[PDB]
């Protein structure tokens, strides 16, 4: 038993069934979700890779969206807080042809206000607490974190994320993602 | 100072501190809210090689239920959204899967496992549901917090097994609800949605947004009944629409303990997320049921195999009574498999042991037209190297005439006169020929076979979308 | 300048000369030094001529000695403006704050306004670099006039 | 004669025809000097054209033009073969290969000449920017 | 603008007397002056006529196929995205009776 | 110098047929008697002096063979424009009328291009003597030029 199982049984009864199939991951918050869709995708990225763009993007589309989507709650260091449908799209010859992200709903609020023991979202601390100064004075920003009133309530630093790699991963999700430099800086 | 518009012209309003900080707050929401739908939207027009499409599969994460201290307006959202995709787990395997053994004739009787939830998602999603009451509320501008908590309350108490009136044994009583989303409690603390559902923008800031030298933030708001619950509701009520159009195999994660420690396994919480997750009742109707049905037509012409004598070629067969002898004939248990209208019906024992015998029939037989066949792969593949080898051979053998010749030094006649001379004047005029008139004969016919089918395809799917263009019309003039 | 540089000007009016050889335009001249060098106002162009006559300006045709100097007299008026002083000029036409400038009010505005201009050359200058809702993006034409 | 296509005897012939400038039907050092002037250029005044003549004295018909020729041509293939089995050696079949890949397997699969002939060629050229083997520049700058 | 064009289309005008200088220069009288301006000559002005005539043909066509191909292609690309959106419309008139 | 033209265009390797096959003798030179099949190439006029003043003139008879296929080569050079010329003439009008009036033109270049004296503009009147049409066909010119 593997959930790489269940993503070749899927795979298997789409060429014989000739039929859509899905693959549906559900659980509570910090279960693996995430990290399974993840592994799903790297699934059929992998399987495409023996016999790419696609392929590396569709991988890189759950942690660039995270960054953005994700914060860091009193049930998981790494809860997102907005839903997400993919669409795996295969041709006729089975290998990888076209995904679809499909997204729900942000947990906007988030944006401004955050409880005790609860980070706003990851974006904002992992280009504040930085390994490079220039997105840290582009901003025009303080290092640290306290002073702005929105994103400093609640709690801001945390046992298990480096924030500065946190912000790396995020500037190569978008870099693979092909977002201009423009707009990763305007989003910014 | 917002502008709002009174007849044709704007009027100018003044705006309290507490309220110019609350309309600060909702610029800075949805400029970031619109930014991560862009960033989706930009991610959906990258991820696309632009290849002809026939089968997708759909994995969903759509959220983790979630409990904190705390919970809002997107707390409601995320364990509302997860709880639909556990339903539809309820009905894929309960639903479906059982009224299929009932439609085909089987000998079945249906078994009741109780897992349903329908009337909490109906609690939300219907319209009279708490989503349904805060997108009817938030178009009010005299509305208010605690008449929204007045009339939720009033139409869910005592109406929904899902809902109940809050306890509030950890204090806190100031506007509470809890609910009891699939995987436990969740208390909702009801202050601010009605602002969070409407979300409305100070119309002149927005404006001057649309107007900004920044392209990002005007391309955010171009184009700036339809609340932030009801735009959710309808791309959610979408996802379950497109996701019945297909075959779903379900994951069920759960948490093992709430430290984080690894390893670490607490029994109640994984039990109880097992409970609520209904896997076991997935047990039972997985070894009581059948879990695999194949056409008559796609399986008898596959695994005929298993006994040509059974089926034997050119001569007429009916693929029910044929099935019928072959399964006979394979002297397993009979009681491990019955027969549909349209479908052949298999216990999990029968299913697999009939896909070991397909597999092992078939290897006997294809492994030997395998070993042809990698026989023709690799005398094929090797011949082109030895191919290949050749042209490398006059390849060396071409440099060493080179060197020979430009070391060579009546090299000056022979490089310089013979693109003069009349075999570059003719046998390149010759080729140039062939070339043209073959790709001459190659384009014209592969260009007119496409356009000829394909303008016939496209002018069919443009009069289905203009057919369906009208439903829509019809959609909005009722809407 | 060089002296590879003034041949290669003298041969602009060698070019513009319809004479075999006693001719340099007195009217049209300065506006072909524009291209050679940089580009002044006119109204400087005739306080270095010191004011003819419209019919002068008409008939007069120049001797070329003389104009070498002139050459270097018309690249001398320095204090020629910048890109952020032309961008933000037409801004105060622009009544919108977006970034486009109708052409409506942009060829009045370029016509009517400043020192004259022959008229089919404002026609023929935006042709083609408008767009479909009848503007322009000025930060562009500027852009698009200051390097070529 | 089996050796040859005939399109490049016919070639041997025109060019020897054309040759002769004197109809003398034989070739002399005079016939190599306004061959050279025409075709080339002013700097061939060097003593080499002196040489020239040591490599084949006296007169030559156009037997042993061809005689001479083939044995020298030994290793050399028409052009239209070659063009063909170089399409055919491309995985491609378009010229895009790295040096790197060729001159590896070149001298690995059969006759280990020098390396430094092949290499100097295919090095002429960077090979991570400019590694594609054009094959038709190839063949030509060999001969046209 | 006006200067470089004015250059261009002069230069090219000195082509073009270029040209006419060559057919006074051409009016001088050797053998090929007769065999040239008339058509006789079998190789040189019938085999260069054919060139001519296969290129003509080849190149109308190259152009015809090379943009009919695209249209293909275009039509191919637009029967593709129209294939998505006919499905998502299907998808979207259930949706909208739901919303009826 | 004037080797380099029968170097630098192409399509001229070619006319050197126009010798080699259309050669009465077929030996390999221009003899003093080919003007005996020029005047059958030609068909309306026959033996006169003056071609053998034109043998002459253009050559000096069978000493070198390349010097008849280098003269060739020196009238090769007129080749070079049909490239830029279609370019030249849609820039010029690109409505399609290209009424360029005769007179226009000739006041044009002589203004335009090097100063052109009375043997320069004699050549250049009787290269186009006014139509009633009053415009140079940019068609005819190029079928001229051909
Ligand atoms: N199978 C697993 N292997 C390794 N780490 C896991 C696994 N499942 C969950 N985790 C960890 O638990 C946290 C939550 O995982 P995630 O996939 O984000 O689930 P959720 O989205 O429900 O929080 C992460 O820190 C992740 O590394
Ligand atoms: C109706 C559903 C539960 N189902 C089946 O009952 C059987 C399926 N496929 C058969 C044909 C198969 C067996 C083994 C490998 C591939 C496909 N598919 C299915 O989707
Ligand atoms: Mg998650
Ligand atoms: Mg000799
Ligand atoms: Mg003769």
């Amino acid at each position: 038993p593997h959930i790489f199982s269940i993503s070749d049984n899927a795979y298997q009864y789409m060429l014989t069934d000739r039929e859509n199939q899905s693959i549906l991951i559900t659980g509570e918050s910090g279960a693996g979700k995430t990290v399974n869709t993840k592994r799903v995708i790297q699934y059929f990225a992998v399987i495409a890779a023996i016999g790419g763009t696609l392929e590396d993007q569709i991988i890189q589309a759950n942690p660039a969206l995270e960054a953005f989507g994700n914060a860091k709650t009193v049930r998981n260091d790494n809860s997102s807080r907005f839903g997400k449908f993919i669409r795996i799209h295969f041709g006729a010859t089975g290998k990888l042809a076209s995904a679809d992200i499909e997204t729900y709903l942000l947990e906007k609020s988030r944006v401004i206000f955050q409880l005790k023991a609860e980070r706003d979202y990851h974006i904002f601390y992992q280009i504040l607490s930085n390994k490079k100064p220039e997105l840290l004075d582009m901003l025009l920003i303080t290092n640290n974190p306290y002073d702005y009133a929105f994103i400093s309530q609640g709690e801001t630093t945390v046992a298990s994320i480096d924030d500065a790699e946190e912000l790396m991963a995020t500037d190569n999700a978008f870099d693979v993602l092909g977002f201009t430099s423009e707009e990763k800086n305007s989003m910014y | 100072h917002p502008r709002v518009k009174v007849g044709n012209e704007y009027v100018t309003k003044g705006q309290n501190v507490q309220q110019v900080i609350y309309a600060t707050g909702a610029l800075a929401k949805a400029v970031y809210e619109r930014m991560f739908n862009w960033m989706v939207t930009r991610i959906n027009a990258t991820l696309e090689t632009k290849q002809p499409r026939q089968y997708f599969i759909g994995v969903l994460d759509i959220a983790g239920f979630e409990i904190f201290d705390f919970n809002s307006f997107e707390q409601l959202c995320i364990n509302f959204t997860n709880e639909k995709l556990q339903q539809f787990f309820n009905h894929h395997m309960f639903v479906l899967e059982q009224e299929e053994y009932k439609k085909e004739g089987i000998e079945w009787t249906f078994i009741d496992f109780g897992m349903d939830l329908q009337a909490c998602i109906d609690l939300i999603e219907k319209p009279m549901g708490i989503m349904s009451i805060l997108e009817e509320e938030c178009m009010f501008p005299k509305a208010t917090d605690m008449t929204f908590k007045a009339k939720l309350f009033d139409n869910h108490l005592g109406k929904s097994a899902n809902f109940q009136k809050p306890r509030n044994i950890k204090g806190k009583p100031e506007a509470h609800f809890s609910l009891i989303h699939y995987a436990g409690i969740v208390d909702y603390n009801i202050i601010g949605w009605l602002q969070k559902n409407k979300d409305p923008l100070n119309e002149t800031v927005v404006g001057l947004y649309q107007k900004s030298s920044l392209k990002l933030l005007s391309t955010l708001f171009a184009n700036y009944f339809q609340t932030v619950s009801a735009l959710h509701r309808e791309n959610l009520n979408k996802l379950m629409t497109n996701l019945r159009s297909t075959h779903p195999h379900f994951v069920r994660c759960i948490i093992p303990n709430e430290t984080k420690s690894p390893g670490v396994m607490d029994n109640p919480l994984v039990m109880h997320q097992l409970r609520c997750n209904g896997v076991l009742e997935g047990i039972r109707i997985c070894r009581k049921g059948f879990p695999n049905r194949i056409l008559y037509g796609d399986f008898r012409q596959r695994y005929r195999i298993l006994n040509p004598a059974a089926i034997p070629e050119g001569q007429f067969i009916d693929s029910r009574k044929g099935a019928e002898k072959l399964l006979s004939s394979l002297d397993i248990d009979h009681n491990q498999y019955k027969f549909g209208h349209t479908k052949v019906f298999f216990k999990a024992g029968l299913l697999g042991l009939l896909e070991e015998m397909r597999d092992e029939r078939l290897s006997r037989i294809i492994t030997r037209i395998q070993a042809q066949s990698r026989g023709v792969l690799a005398r094929m593949e090797y011949k082109k190297l030895l191919e290949r080898r050749d042209s490398l051979l006059v390849i060396q053998w071409n440099i060493r005439a080179f060197m020979g010749v430009k070391n060579w030094p009546w090299m000056k006649l022979y490089f310089k006169i013979k693109p003069l001379l009349k075999s570059a004047e003719r046998e390149k005029e010759m080729a140039s020929m062939k070339e043209e008139f073959t790709r001459l004969k190659e384009a014209l016919e592969k260009s007119e076979a496409r356009r000829k089918e394909l303008e016939e395809k496209m002018v069919s799917l443009l009069q289905e979308k203009n057919d369906l263009q009208l439903q829509v019309q019809a959609e909005q003039d009722n809407l | 300048f060089s002296k590879e540089q003034q041949e290669d000007f003298k041969e602009a009016f060698l070019l513009f000369d319809r004479t075999g050889e006693c001719k340099i335009t007195l009217s049209q001249v300065g506006d072909v030094l524009r291209a050679l060098g940089t580009n002044p106002t006119n109204a400087e162009v005739k306080k270095v001529l010191g004011n003819p006559s419209n019919e002068e300006m008409n008939a007069k045709k120049i001797e070329f000695e003389q104009f070498l100097p002139m050459m270097q007299a018309i690249s001398n008026n320095k204090d020629q403006g910048g890109y952020e002083d032309f961008v933000e000029g037409l801004r105060v036409f622009d009544k919108e704050g977006n970034g486009t400038v109708m052409g409506a009010e942009l060829r009045h505005v370029l016509a009517t306004l400043g020192e004259k201009m022959k008229e089919e050359e404002v026609e023929a200058l935006l042709a083609g670099q408008e767009d479909s809702n009848g503007c322009i993006n000025y930060e562009a034409f500027v852009k698009h006039i200051m390097s070529v | 004669f089996s050796m040859f296509d005939q399109t490049q005897i016919q070639e041997f012939k025109e060019a020897f025809t054309v040759i002769d400038q004197n109809r003398d039907g034989i070739i002399d050092k005079e016939d190599l000097r306004d061959t050279f002037a025409a075709m080339g250029r002013l700097n061939v005044k060097n003593e080499e054209l002196d040489a020239m003549m040591k490599e084949a004295s006296g007169p030559i018909n156009f037997t042993v033009f061809l005689t001479m020729f083939g044995e020298k041509l030994k290793g050399a293939d028409p052009e239209d073969v070659i063009t063909g089995a170089f399409k055919v050696l491309d995985p491609e079949g378009k010229g895009t290969i790295k040096k790197q890949f060729l001159e590896e397997l070149l001298t690995t699969q059969c006759d280990r000449f020098s390396q430094e002939e092949i290499k100097n060629m295919w090095a002429a050229f960077p090979p991570d920017v400019g590694g594609n083997v054009d094959y038709k520049n190839i063949c030509y700058v060999i001969t046209h």
